[PDB]
């Protein structure tokens, strides 16, 4: 039916520029007004900017006035957000949204993620969390950037009992993460438990055997 | 500077039970230009209610909105598994299109006490010059717990970080990991490392510990 498709997300350093685009189909584009709405990691929704059908009325939240530019090209059915002088606090998923005739945001795009950090791509350091009826052992996946990271146990052969925690952001700009799994303690001497950690942005995959 | 305040922050019910979510406005939404949105985990929001009582096209009948002035309510009459999400209220039509901070509806189960584990820093980490001590709270409910670290019975503060899983799909519990950061020099000075956990399901706080180098 009516679809909104967003394209422009990515990872950039602070102070830089980045243009988001929202291609729209399934309706007459130039008859509705459009919005950008952003959502920081683990936080609520926040209205960003508004544009009318004509293009002669643009409104901006105080967070972004003077740095963000909303625009639309009806001949291509596209809404744009030019983001300038980017700050770390701008890190969020950005949605385009349509205002129905009646007033609310009736159709939302799928969301592009935008990350603003001064860190450089960095593979993680992996350390074993050794164990000592049921026992626990795990993996410390430390000091990587950016998200995400894929953790698997025994190459995916071990899924029952696995907890991979969400990454906490450290003061350095790098993320850190822990994955654990509980096992029958009777297996610590016989079964081998190998951490598998994949960080696609840095081109690093490593395996760490975890032992008493 | 209108503030929409949603309550409660988190709402914990069993499946099949009725859910009531509230949105209080700092000033009156005289137009009743109030919307409710559903955001399922990992998805963009979808409009549920507009004009504060009008069901959007293609929304199940169990969702319903009511209220006026400064107080609006969203009612989910029979919580299906797909209904356990976060819900935002919104005033539209005017200056900031302000949102509420959101209400999360999670699955209610009986209390579960966490299984506690402590992990000493690995030799590999120490060889790199850092020391991380990890305490794990496994499969507990409800989500609120507190973890205290004691290095030789000295209470730490400001040097630990904690992450929490989302509600498990099979048994609706939570898991928590706490990571104490010390300098390698500090870790080598003291002997006994303990994490002390307090939780609803524990009669008295459970303490798991280890002495360094053993």
């Amino acid at each position: 039916q009516v679809q909104l498709v967003e394209s422009g997300g990515g990872v950039v350093q602070p102070g830089r520029s980045l243009r988001l685009s929202c291609a729209a189909s399934g309706f007459t584009f130039s008859s509705y007004t459009m919005h950008w709405v952003r959502q920081a990691p683990g936080k609520g929704l926040e209205w960003v900017t508004f544009i009318s059908y004509d293009g002669n009325n643009k409104y901006y939240a105080d967070s972004v006035k003077g740095r963000f530019t909303i625009s639309r090209d009806n001949s291509k059915n596209t809404l744009y957000l030019q983001m300038n002088s980017l700050r770390a606090e701008d890190t969020a998923i950005y949605y385009c949204a349509r205002t129905g005739w009646l007033g609310p945001f009736d159709y939302w795009g799928q969301g592009t993620l935008v990350t603003v950090s001064s860190a450089s791509t960095k593979g993680p350091s992996v350390f074993p969390l050794a164990p000592s009826g049921t026992a626990a052992l795990g993996c410390l996946v430390k000091d990587y950037f950016p998200e995400p990271v894929t953790v698997s146990w025994n190459s995916g052969a071990l899924t029952s009992g696995v907890h991979t925690f969400p990454a906490v952001l450290q003061s350095s700009g790098l993320y850190s993460l822990s994955s654990v799994v509980t096992v029958p303690s009777s297996s610590l001497g016989t079964q081998t438990y190998i951490c598998n950690v994949n960080h696609k942005p840095s081109n690093t995959k490593v395996d760490k055997k975890v032992e008493p | 500077e209108i503030v929409l305040t949603q309550s409660p922050g988190t709402l914990s019910l069993s499946p099949g039970e009725r859910a009531t979510l509230s949105c209080r406005a700092s000033q009156s939404v005289g137009s009743s230009y109030l919307a409710w949105y559903q955001q399922k985990p990992g998805q963009a929001p979808r409009l549920l209610i507009y004009g504060a009582f009008s069901r959007a096209t293609g929304i199940p009948d169990r969702f319903s909105g009511s209220g006026s002035g400064t107080d609006f309510t969203l009612t989910i009459s029979r919580l299906e598994p797909e209904d356990f999400a976060v819900y935002y209220c919104q005033q539209y039509g005017s200056s900031p299109w302000t949102f509420g901070q959101g209400t999360k509806v999670e699955i209610k189960r009986t209390v579960a006490a966490p299984s506690v584990f402590i992990f000493p820093p690995s030799d590999e980490q120490l060889k790199s010059g850092t020391a991380s001590v990890v305490c794990l709270l496994n499969n507990f409910y409800p989500r609120e717990a507190k973890v205290q670290w004691k290095v030789d019975n000295a209470l730490q503060s400001g040097n630990s970080q904690e992450s929490v899983t989302e509600q498990d799909s099979k048994d609706s519990t939570y898991s928590l990991s706490s990571t104490l950061t010390l300098s390698k020099a500090d870790y080598e000075k003291h002997k006994v490392y303990a994490c002390e956990v307090t939780h609803q399901g524990l009669s008295s706080p459970v303490t798991k510990s280890f002495n360094r180098g053993e």
